[PDB]
Parts: C-alpha cells; structure tokens; sequence
C-alpha cells in the first residue's frame, strides 16, 4: 500500500517533490534539499548552556577588560586592541550567535541539541589541525575580519536553489538557516582561536572543504 | 494546565472533576418505585424524617399545590463513597436533575450527612394532580428514571471516561539560561471531545494534543492535522526505539496531506485520484 | 453558575477577544488595547446591572489599515454583529443582510448563538458582491490559530499568487489544497483561488515556507 | 532557455551513469574514440577514461516538470562523484 501510494513521486530538476501529474507535494526535498545518505547528527551549541556560559564561549571584546581577546591568540593580537571597527565587526557577530540562539530555542522547545546536519563540521576540523600539524603555542596569523568575511562568503555560497529572482532566493535562504546556525556556533571568532588554534591556511581549507562537502550532499534530481 | 496552575496539585484535581464525564448512574445504588398516595408524609418511617427534614422548607413553601405530587415515589439510593469520590453533593444533582426537569419533577433531597442518600421524586402533571395524587402511569416514571440514569450529564465533558491526572518532567529554560525539569500536572482522558476540552477555562488551550488527528484536522486545520499525523507516525515507528529519517515521514505526511484533506493510503484515498488510468 | 454568572460572561469575553484578534489578523485596523479588554472592563462595557450583556452593543466595525489597503486595494468595510436570539431564524438572517446591502459593507461577520436555519443559511450568497461569514460562539471561545501545532497562514496578493506560479511554472491546480471549510481558512476568510503562504519551523531547516490554494 | 539556467552545474548520479552507458555502449558498436586509448580494453573502462578528460560530446538534456528543458554539454558539468 505504502509503496504504491509515494510510488510516482520524484525530485525534479528545479528541486521541488512532485507526483505523475506534477502536483507539489514539497517546494523542496525534506524542506532543507539535502539526502538523507549524507546526514548525520551534530550539535548545536548555541541552544544549550546558561547566559554567562555562551557568553564567556562566544563573546569577544577588544575594549573593555570582561572579556579581553589574550594578544597571544594572534599575531596581531596586540595591535587590534581598541580598532573600534573591529570591536563594531564582533558586536554584530556576537548579535547575530544571539539571535540565533533566541530562534533555535524557538524551533527546538525542548532545548535538544543534538540534530542530523548535512556536513560534519568537527571530522572537517580535526582533518585540517591533523594535516597542517597546527602548533596550539604559535599565535596563529588570523584576522577577525577574515575570520568573519570567510564565514559570511560561505555562508553566501550555501547554494541549495539557484534561481536567479526573489521566490526562489527567499526559499534558498530559509533551506539553509539551521546549517548557518551550526556554522556561526561552531566557526565563532573566540572557538576559532582559542578551542581550534587555527592558521589562515587551515581556516581557508576548512572553508573549502565545507563549500565542497555540502555541495555534494545536497540531493540528486531523479532520486524517486 | 495553564503555566499559573501545573505545579500545583489541587488546581489539576479540579480540572479533572471539569472534565470527566459522571452520571447519576455512577452513583446510583438502586431506583425504586413505591406506592405512596401520601404527598406530604409516607407510610415508610425510613424516609419520614428526609421528609420532615423538606416539610418544614418544601411543604411550607407558598403557593403549595399538588399538580406536581403523585401517588408514585421515585425513590433513588446513591452511594455516599462514590458521591464522595466525584467530589458531589446532594445539591449538584438535584439542580441537574432540575435543569433537566425545570418543573416536570418535584424533586425532595437528603441531607449530605444522612447515611441514606435519598433523591424522593414525584410525578408531575398539571390539571389532573393538581388537588389530588391520582394514580400517574408508572411507565412515565420508568421512563423518568431511564432519562435519569442515561440523559442527566451531571458534570464533565460528553465523550469523555475517566480522566487519569499525572505527572512527568519537562525541560523549561531556567532564568540562569539552562534547561531544567521542571516537574508538570496533565491530565490524559478517554475518548475525544477537543471542540469542549479546548473551551474549559484552567487548560493551556495552545498544548492540548490528541492522538486522534482527525479530530486535530477538523479543529486545528489542515496543517495542524499534518503535524499530528506525523506526530502519530513518529510515535509509531519509535515505540520500538528504532527511527527512520525525518524526511520520509514527512513526505508520507506531505502526500496524505496535499488535498487539503486526510487521505488514505487504501482503495478509497490515493487510488480515487487524479493520476493515470493505468497508474 | 447561572447564563448571568462568570461561567457564561467569560466565555462571551473570550469570544469577543477572538473575533477582534481575527479581525485584527484580517489586515483591518484595530488597536491592541481593544483585544486585551479585561473582563471587568468588559462587564463593565457591555454586561448588564442584570448580568446579561447587550450583545447589540458589541457590534462592532472595522476598516482596512493603510498597509493592507495598499496590498489589497479591493478590501472594504467589515461589519460584526452578535445576535440575541439563541435560534437564527431566516427574519434575522434577512434583517442582517438587509443592514449590510443598505450600508453597503464589502464583508460582514455574523456570530451567533446555537444554530442557523437552513433556509436562513440559503441567505448568505444572497448579496453580491459582499460576502457574509457565519461563525458559532462556541468555535469562537478559543483563537485556534495560537495553537503549538498550528503554524502562521499569510495570504497572498493577486500577484504575488501570480509571481509564485511564474516562478514555480505551476497551474492553479499544481498547488497543495486547502478547503474553503478549513478552520483557519474560515479565520482568514480565504475566498476560492487565494493562495496562502505557510511559514513552519522544519526539523531540518530552520524554516520551511509552504503555500496552498483554497478550494 | 539557452541562459539563466537554474539547474544544478554538477552531473547528477544518474547522469553520470547513464553517459557513461552510453559512452560504452557507442564504444562497443566501434564508435570513434576521441581520447589517446591507453591499451585500454573495457567500453565502460575507457567511457570513464574519456568521460575524466571531458572528452564525450554528449549533451544532457534536463526536463522540467511544465515540459522545458536545459542543455548542459558534459564539457561544462562538474564531475564531483
């Protein structure tokens, strides 16, 4: 009964799930796009963890003394004291891991972290520190707004929906809201430099290979 | 519950008592018809002092007029425990039984302490009784008393058994940021009457479910009716601890969803379609 | 507790509230003070020194808000009346539909006790272009929409219905179905061919928007 | 729409197999082979052989649901199977 019943239904080309005559059942395979072959859970950090407990994780301040940026976590890390540029660049990613915690703790009522996700983000880190033998007592050569410019720019290449016009767009943003929030929890500016003392040439490879691996996870038109 | 009235304990007893369904055949011993031409005494000294007990309060009353005394007395014996149990007194089921017999019932009452929870009825017709306890059909008080013990709704919501109150945790953000269990009253019941159950004031209208996602469709919506459909599946598939991606199950849902309608996957849903003739 | 005690009154408020909150919802103007009426207030407004409110007095009007007059310019007046007679016979039924040809209401809402006659609700077409919505008291008690399950239903402009089939290459028919007897469909007084737009929170995505046509 | 296609620029599964199929099977009814055959012997062996290089003529034609269509040339599709 079952199979006759979803026998006909297929992912087109466009993305979207239709039947034989070409009714929607779904704008877009299991709402998010991606196959269920190349899901796996991961955690989401934000929702969890009390209000002085994210903020000592996330927060990074380069102005007053609550929660100092240590100098020897960059090569610069001096210099960028004060630079109310980038004090201006953190607020506004310390607002946006904030608002994402606030939608998280929304969709998810029971506060339950753990969720599949398309691309493993902790496998892609531990990858990067194993192949470029990443020393955790050289201050690393990172920026923060490279750190944050990076991020942004894969976060715009989350392609999903290729549409050029605005329905498609807005559907190709929505597609990808969880994932964004498990990348801005996890590639936050002070777990960047202190939990993964990164280098500019591993953070340039972990972007890359997270571009490329959700690339390949997102589902085939034809799959029935 | 509402947030205000969950960690208490009494205020859920009291929805509870709102909600389940109780009918004087619950707490009815045994009805009886006896012979009594007397309207104001009776040959019976068992209920000669519940008689005098009204006959200073119903037989002093002005205006008093045999049109609604027989020679017939519908003698119901309820049960103290069970009364006691329901949380009712002799009071909520004689205005009940009013309500339902505004004046087709002359309707005396035992006192709450009495061991003999007595409910002394009377036969009423105008015109015929009225100086006189003539001798009324005694299938008219047969059928009285079927209407009694099937038709009176004495307290509760129609559709609805026994309402079993309990208690189990749920993950609240504590003011610290961190999720903590904090302990909850609900209530589970017997059969579904959400039209009601929703409407009853101390509930939490936005959190009541039912496993029925019928009924969640012809009152939520559609979607609504989605979601608890895929809320039943997901139940289904992990009673065993064993789960399958979301997304199959929410495709399986998609699809009996997109009529905006419950379809079936049997001859009479999906087969019933618009699709190909060979198909 | 007798009609005039607590137990009628509130539910009477609580309805109130859930067809200023609808209306409100609709794109019509209404302040918020006016959906948050205590009920005190409300007896106080509108319950008798008997205890039985002037269900008359809660009639009420409501115009399009600037917003959503210029979405939709072809929105008019509404028009809500309670009616006092516990069985809607077809002399009430008339008597309304008379009051909203002669004020010349684009849409009106009649709220009423039990139970309408058939031959009353043969009625309800009888005034085009104008339209008349029947809902009962007691679906009214509870806003379903604030439901958990329940997600948030927008509706859609002519073009943007005609933007999103463009879009998506779809047929009026292509779309998935939502019944014109849908509860939330009646809340939103969607007529036949208005595409909604559904916003849920999916499991896999952060948010998932969907979209149904009614029929 | 011979621009702005909104399909995906990366051969799906099924592309892959079925040009690669068909690659075997025009190999196996002595078709002209376009790469510098390395004692290879296998029609489904050199169609991967030729299909790495970017070397098959075949152009994938992408249908959508309302009857249009996308010509994508395997020269532009990314192999990232």
């Amino acid at each position: 009964r079952l199979v006759k019943a979803l026998e006909d239904i297929m992912v087109h080309y466009d993305n979207t799930t239709r039947n034989s005559l070409g009714n929607v059942i779904q704008f877009i395979y299991g709402e998010d796009g991606m196959d269920a072959a190349h899901i796996e859970k991961q955690s989401l950090d934000t929702i969890g963890g009390s209000d002085a407990a994210f903020e000592k994780r996330y927060r990074v301040d380069l102005l007053n003394t609550d929660h100092t940026l240590d100098p020897s976590l960059l090569e610069s890390g001096s210099e960028i004291l004060g630079d109310l540029k980038l004090q201006v660049l953190l607020d506004e990613e310390y607002k946006q891991l904030v608002k994402d915690r606030k939608f998280l703790r929304e969709v998810f009522v029971d506060g339950e972290a753990n969720w599949p996700l398309p691309v493993n983000i902790r496998r892609i880190i531990q990858n990067a520190q194993q192949t470029f033998h990443i020393d955790h007592t050289k201050p690393s050569d990172l920026t923060i707004k490279d750190i944050v410019l990076g991020v942004k720019d894969l976060q715009e290449n989350l392609l999903v929906l290729r549409g050029k016009n605005e329905i498609i767009q807005n559907a190709q943003r929505d597609a990808v809201t969880l994932f964004c929030c498990l990348l801005r929890s996890r590639l936050a500016t002070r777990r960047v430099l202190q939990e993964y003392r990164l280098t500019k040439q591993a953070f340039d490879w972990v972007l890359s290979n997270i571009e490329a691996q959700f690339l390949r996870s997102v589902v085939h038109p034809g799959e029935m | 519950l509402e947030p205000g009235h969950a960690a208490d304990q009494e205020q859920a007893k009291l929805i509870r008592s709102a909600i389940e369904h109780t009918t004087l055949k619950s707490v009815t011993i045994a009805s009886e018809i006896y012979y009594d031409p007397d309207p104001r005494s009776t040959v019976i000294p068992e209920d000669e002092e519940i008689i005098q007990l009204h006959f200073s309060l119903l037989d002093e009353e002005a205006e008093q007029s045999f049109d609604q005394q027989s020679p017939w007395l519908l003698r119901l014996e309820l049960d103290r425990a069970a009364m006691n149990d329901k949380d009712l007194t002799m009071g909520q089921v004689g205005e009940r039984i009013k309500q339902t017999f505004k004046n087709d019932l002359f309707v005396i009452w035992s006192e709450d302490n009495d061991e003999k929870l007595i409910i002394r009825c009377r036969v009423v017709r105008p015109k015929s009784l009225d100086a006189e306890t003539e001798a009324e059909e005694d299938h008219m008080l047969k059928k009285i008393e079927n209407t009694m013990l099937e038709n009176i709704t004495l307290r509760g919501v129609e559709n609805i058994e026994r309402v079993v109150m309990m208690k189990y945790d749920r993950k609240v953000p504590s003011p610290t940021g961190e999720y903590v269990k904090e302990p909850e009253w609900v209530l589970e019941t017997d059969g579904v009457n959400l039209s009601e159950v929703m409407t009853v004031p101390g509930i939490d209208p936005t959190r009541i479910y039912t496993n029925s996602f019928i009924d969640i469709m012809e009152v939520l919506g559609i979607e609504a009716g989605r979601a608890a459909l895929y809320k039943e599946v997901y139940n289904v598939i992990a009673s065993d601890g064993s789960y399958v991606n979301y997304r199959h199950m929410a495709l399986l849902v998609d699809v009996m969803t997109t009529q905006g309608g419950l379809t079936s996957v049997t001859r009479h849903g999906f087969n019933r379609s618009n699709t190909g003739a060979l198909m | 507790m007798d009609q005039e005690n607590e137990r009628n009154i509130s539910r009477l408020w609580r309805a109130f509230r859930t067809v200023k909150e609808m209306v409100k919802d609709r794109g019509y103007f209404i302040t918020q003070e006016e959906v948050e009426l205590p009920l005190e207030d409300f007896k106080a407004k509108y319950c008798d020194s008997m205890g039985r409110p002037q269900r008359k007095m809660m009639s009420f009007q409501a115009n399009p808000t600037e917003e959503s007059i210029s979405k939709f310019p072809d929105m008019g007046s509404l028009w809500v009346e309670f009616c006092d007679e516990p069985s809607v016979g077809v002399k009430t039924m008339k008597t309304f539909v008379i009051h909203i040809q002669e004020k010349n209401f684009q849409t009106g809402i009649f709220v009423y006790q039990n139970n309408i006659t058939p031959s009353a609700m043969k009625l309800v077409p009888s005034i085009p272009p104008a339209t008349i919505e029947t809902f009962n008291e007691a679906a009214l008690v509870v806003n379903i929409t604030h439901h958990e399950l329940v997600p948030k239903h927008i509706r859609l402009s002519s073009d943007e219905k005609r933007e999103l089939l463009k879009r998506y290459r779809l047929k009026e028919s292509q779309l998935p179905r939502i019944q014109r007897a849908d509860p939330v469909a009646l809340y939103l007084g969607l007529k036949r061919g208005e595409v909604v737009k559904i916003i849920r929170k999916s499991e896999t995505s952060g948010r998932y928007a969907s979209y149904r046509i009614c029929m | 729409p011979k621009d702005q296609r909104a399909t995906t620029p990366y051969m799906t599964k099924y592309e892959r197999a079925r040009i690669l199929g068909t690659r075997a099977l025009q190999i196996s009814m002595n078709a002209p082979v376009f790469v510098d055959l390395e004692g290879e012997t296998d029609p489904l062996r050199i169609a991967m052989k030729e299909l790495a290089e970017k070397k098959i003529p075949l152009v994938i034609r992408r249908y959508l649901p309302d009857g249009s269509f996308e010509d994508w040339s395997v020269e532009e599709l990314i192999v990232d199977l």
